[PDB]
């Protein structure tokens, strides 16, 4: 018995060599390998394979190699590969990637992926499955931002803020022990993973360090609090002792130094450079040169991603409104013109494509969109394919190399940068089961189902009064993982080792899973998956032209993007 | 009025349909959610009119054509489903391949 | 160059199911007056008593049909089906309680099947 | 002083011999008896009876025969009777049905129904009061389903699921110890009573039983997990040891047996047969014959209720869409035609009317409507009065016999079937105060107020910014019983005796009231109130015609129903 | 806009009224929630127009008649109440027996 | 439809704009939230039409004039901001001093 490839893909999802279009982009991913045994595919329903004595084992108790959940026939898109497998979850973690079912009667069953009495089933046939997005530039301004993030496949928010206070509206900072304690308690109600940044400012160690001991997961250095050589130095001395990451928004004004002064203060220590292009902040005009250095973990924020015909008009006005700048005050116009630069925004598209900028992030509600990190990653990759062609590394006419380079920017690389990649950031055995299912037609636009700690937290689903769940209106809705005390077991609060050792969770009555931040200080650009390029970036101080290896990096802005007006009601 | 949860939600469908119909009237090719809203509201208004489930399965295939919507939208919509109160109570309508 | 969002471009070729396993064709009759549909992965000897076939030829086997599909027998319908071999450990537990162990125990499976009135124990 | 009967009913609600129309149906209920003393009726407001030294006692502390709540002048509709009384609540339970007030000055006060300083008042004059509905076929797919259920007077949800996973979308199953623990924690946030079903599938006892010990309240056997003789047998062996109920969705495909094989596996043990007509699932075409047997507790699900001109067209298409069936594959069409049968749906209306099907249920979001169990019960009773006439048992021109037969189907009978009728399912002294107030014009359509454990949980109420609560928009809203920690005291989690003995509530930190499932294994059809008929049901395998006592059961589908377009905005 | 909770809720009344008015325009006899929505929106638009509470108590009795609504709807509606911002601030309007 | 949270919220803006436009059509001088709703919906419909951010910064200053609104409303509105999906993705429009 043979099945042609069209019929096979329609029934089980695609297999080896098959390609899938990502939404309405020009990007194609190809199945690299498949863990199945043809004829023994797992599936669930009437007369289907996962039934007692058949593909479901009726003998084994839960402890005996049985799963709590099997995702059947997933097309995984991850830094580790683009491939077809079943995904097995147990105790909220990914325990097996391979082939699930019943070793009684099936060949090729992964030994700890038994479908038993204890196993729930999610059908992933025809879906793309990715890790949950890791957003490391979150301003906590408006709690309505959490559902926005979940709807675009984001499962971890790292950043700071106390709500719509001016410090929080400008900076990813929860300042001091008391504000950190209050926001750790607030976090008990947020259905997403969270880590909190303290204020990376001070000239004495104790005021900074007491934030880490209070339960901060890292620090933010921001020019609005004084991005001085002293604040940079003390923050990195604290970070090196505490094993947490430091993010920086540098001195745009060059008030106490130029970029070379900020790099001298850093003194070779590991740092996460936020919005490294500089529209979102940093030494005018040359901050993006940070992305060449081996001790810098460089991210973009999303409103410059990718370079479009409305970008400059939008950004110049946004900057003038947000800074209360006057069109008739020449210092204000000079400042805006020094900060919003088509030359560095166009080069930023290309530096993403070359693997020189390693990460994406939002800048949610400060200068960025909580629900567009994943969206704009793929719009950038699509624009670069259309302007620069398939990368030299591609084969088979697929965009797999580009797809692994770009998926890494919002999954594994932020997790490595933050010291949380032991828990989240990729679809690997032993990591927390934060998984996003996508219909390919909606890939990177609207998540189908968001799994948090092995339970669905968020889903596009219809009328709750209907006979079945698909009738209109189909909209993003919080699911049972967010309800009651299950919100505690499905989400992680990431905290410093010192706050955990000092018992802060018990002191504050935190019931969430507690994740430990670690292995942040040892890493560098070389540890960024698919995005590990170091090079001398030259930014001309007169023309703002960007050069790498003697070549000007420039591209045109586009008039239209995929993943845009086909999908959105507004 | 005594609105129940479904009545409150389904007002949104009517509103989205009105928005989409204004966009169509000023000459735009409609997108995915616009097209879904128009066909969905049509089904629920048809039930209110006292049409049968069978009449609406037929009519729902003729509300929008290919040239009313953007490239790819016909192939994105495999079917549109709505529940509404017919004269004989709530029933489910599924319109298959509504836009050819 | 018309874009169908999320469309497949499948590779050339065909997928062979149950490759390398012995295939067996048998005739099967629904002697009952209600329809019987049989899934791809049920141990074939343990199907509905009113299906008449050589029950010995169902031992250690299942239908050679795509995973998750089924064969349908209308009332009184006789037709040929193709079986393939069970894999893995070749053990069956539960279902009709005819096996509860190795499929190699053919005499014990058939003795149980005959005592309980599974048609076609020969 | 005499009051004519029109004026009396307008002031105090109806009294003995008065009739009330149920919504816009042709059904009339008649007041059978009245506990009042004419002239000493309780009422609350300016210059009214329940004032200190008058109808309110000013002497007694709360412990001294004083109520926490008095519902004044209720028209009770219950399996126990259709009658007028005051209802007294204390400690969240119904403690008195009779006459409330002050024994100082009033005749006929029920001794434990004193209105005192501690007593709240709900005016029920002109309202019909029923027990909260008990829905025993709930798929936990979308948490928005809880308000849908409350708005139609449902107060208990029994079933299973983990959200919109395929196992849960098909089956009322929360599988295995870990998924059960996670959903018990989720339940802490759901403002409704809950019991969770485990997977009734396995060939070894231990994998099934460990679900009961983890906190499941029962099991579900579903053909999508293999409704085999082995799974049936093991599940009933577990249920008999654990004292919990088993629900079954049998082998529609007749794959491992016909109905007689499923009955042989059951072997005379008690079982709850879900959607017994079979459109919702079961041995094709004759599953409804289950409803004749003395060890079967038979329920309908609601989309076949009652038989209408759109039913078959709706159901055939729903089945084809949900099973991914093709109109051009003759096996698919044959399957659909074997499962959706006007002959068995028309007979199901009549079997309800004859007391042969004992229960209603939803099948919420799998093949049924979360908010239409009560609605469709009364539409069925109205259709049967219109087609079959008043039942022989009626007197006075009232429909009281039919009203007690039908109210039993969604109140007391599901509670008896599930082993929870010591706590819920009827308006009786000693049971939990889950009470639904209905305006007669909205009876069975939209609940006025839903009381959960003696506090209002849900109400149709208006503008929260207004001077008074009645201005538009009047909509269903969660009330203070759902807020903060009061959600714990107003709702019951029903669990197995073994999980309770093993301390599962303390292990998981459950704060809800814990109800014990018991006395499930001793009962049968004879224990179904007003619906206790056993008989030989014959289903012709060629024509699907249903016969009872040699007579074909058939009726016409109707073009219109009451409780429909007069009421609903969509 | 600075919408408060009441402003957000009361948009729903206007929307339900627009839905009901389209149903009436295509010849349907209106049901209970339709009739309530139309009369309620009329009151709130009247307040916006600067009518008095007394004018709206009068006018609200003439917005829909018996022959605009289904059997029984007139007897289901004993009164319709709305609060709206008059020129002199929020006031309550009750329309008694709006449909004779 | 697959509505995300922003799509669900922004339906409210369109609805408030429709309400305000009916008030303007029957001769009322518009208030603060009415004026904001009309200009906001205009921006989001303009993006849907495929106008540029620069075109909408210009046009948004000519949607309502002083004589369309109540005393003080022009001076209450320093700027109106909206995000919408342009052909090149979401962009922010700020209309400065929309009513002179
Ligand atoms: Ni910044
Ligand atoms: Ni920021
Ligand atoms: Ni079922
Ligand atoms: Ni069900
Ligand atoms: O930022
Ligand atoms: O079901």
């Amino acid at each position: 018995m043979k099945i042609n490839r069209q019929q096979y893909a329609e029934s089980y999802g695609p297999t080896v060599g098959d390609q899938v279009r990502l939404a309405d982009t020009d990007l194609w991913i190809e199945v690299e390998k498949d863990y199945t045994t043809y004829g023994d595919e797992a599936n669930f329903g009437g007369g289907k394979v996962l039934r007692e004595g058949m593909g479901e084992n009726g003998t084994y108790t839960r402890t005996e190699n049985v799963l709590d959940l099997l995702l059947t026939n997933a097309l995984i898109l991850d830094y580790t590969g683009i491939y077809k497998a079943d995904i097995g979850v147990k105790d909220g973690y990914i325990v097996g990637i391979g082939k699930g079912g019943n070793p009684d009667i099936m060949d090729g069953v992964t030994p700890n992926m038994i479908v038993g009495t204890a196993t729930e089933v999610i059908a992933a046939e025809g879906k793309i499955v990715t890790a949950g997005g890791i957003d490391t530039h979150v301003h906590f301004i408006n709690p309505d931002q959490v559902d926005v993030a979940l709807a675009n496949g984001i499962t971890t928010l790292f950043g700071g803020g106390t709500g719509p206070a001016e410090g929080s509206k400008a900076t990813t900072v929860t300042p001091g022990p008391w504000n950190i304690e209050k926001m750790l308690k607030s976090t008990e109600g947020l259905p997403i993973n969270v880590g909190i940044l303290g204020k990376g400012h001070g000239s004495s160690i104790a005021p900074i360090m007491e934030q880490i001991d209070a339960g901060a997961a890292g620090l933010k250095i921001h020019e609005d609090w004084g991005a001085t050589p002293a604040s940079i130095d003390r923050s990195l001395t604290v970070a090196d002792e505490a094993d947490v990451q430091v993010a920086i928004h540098s001195d745009t004004l060059n008030e106490a130094g130029f970029l070379e002064d900020t790099l001298r203060a850093i003194n070779g220590r590991v740092i996460h450079s936020f919005h490294v292009e500089g529209a979102g902040g940093g030494h005018a005009p040359d901050i993006m040169a940070m992305a060449g250095h081996p001790n810098v973990l460089p991210s973009s924020t999303n409103p410059t991603r990718p370079f479009t015909v409305n970008t400059i008009d939008e950004h110049l006005d946004m900057l003038m409104v947000c800074h209360h700048l006057k069109q008739n005050i020449p210092e204000d116009v000079a400042f805006a013109d020094s900060r919003i630069r088509p030359e560095t925004i166009a080069a930023e598209d290309i530096l993403h494509d070359l693997g020189i900028i390693s990460m994406m992030s939002t800048d949610a509600l400060a200068m960025g969109r909580a629900g567009e990190m994943v969206l704009r990653t793929w719009q950038t990759a699509d624009k670069m394919k259309k302007q620069r062609g398939p990368l030299a590394e591609e084969k088979n006419g697929s965009d797999n190399f580009r797809a692994k380079r770009y998926v890494s920017k919002y999954t594994i690389n932020p997790a490595i940068a933050q010291g949380i990649a032991h828990e989240v950031g990729s679809i690997e055995e032993g990591k927390f089961a934060d998984l996003v299912l996508w219909e390919p037609k909606f890939f990177g636009v609207k998540a189908d189902r968001v799994i948090k700690g092995g339970i669905i937290a968020y889903a596009q689903i219809g009328d709750p009064s209907a006979s079945i769940p698909t009738p209109q209106p189909v909209m993003g809705r919080r699911m049972y993982g967010t309800v009651g005390d299950l919100i505690h077991d499905t989400n992680i609060t990431f905290m410093s080792k010192s706050s955990i050792q000092q018992g802060v969770p018990a002191k504050l009555g935190l019931k969430r899973r507690i994740g430990t931040v670690k292995n942040c200080r040892n890493i560098g650009k070389k540890d960024m998956k698919w995005n590990d390029v170091t090079t001398d970036i030259d930014i001309n101080p007169e023309t703002y032209e960007v050069k790498v290896d003697g070549e000007v990096l420039t591209c045109e802005p586009v008039k239209e993007l995929p993943m845009a007006q086909r999908y959105f009601l507004f | 009025m005594h609105l129940n949860p479904a009545e409150k939600e389904k007002l949104q469908i009517f509103l989205a349909s009105e928005l989409a119909l204004k966009r169509k009237a000023r000459g735009l090719k409609l997108n995915y959610p616009e097209a879904v809203a128009i066909i969905t509201s049509f089904i629920m208004e048809g039930a209110r009119d006292g049409k049968t489930v069978a009449m609406l399965m037929e009519e729902g295939k003729h509300v929008l054509t290919r040239d009313d919507v953007m490239e790819g939208v016909p192939e994105m919509i495999d079917d549109i489903q709505a529940e509404a109160t017919f004269p004989d109570g709530t029933k489910l309508v599924t319109v298959h391949n509504p836009i050819s | 160059n018309y874009i169908v969002p999320g469309e497949y471009r499948v590779a050339e070729g065909e997928i062979e199911i149950n490759a390398g396993r012995e295939k067996t064709t048998i005739r099967v009759s629904n002697t009952g007056d209600r329809p019987i549909q049989v899934g791809s992965h049920i141990h074939f000897v343990e199907v509905n008593k009113e299906l008449l076939f050589d029950r010995a030829e169902g031992i250690g086997r299942r239908l050679n049909i795509p995973s998750g599909t089924a064969a349908r027998f209308e009332p009184g319908e006789e037709m040929e089906v193709e079986l393939t071999e069970l894999g893995g450990n070749r053990e069956v537990f539960g279902i009709s309680d005819l096996t509860n162990g190795s499929v190699d125990n053919k005499e014990l499976i058939l003795q149980r099947a005959k005592e309980l009135g599974y048609k076609g124990v020969e």
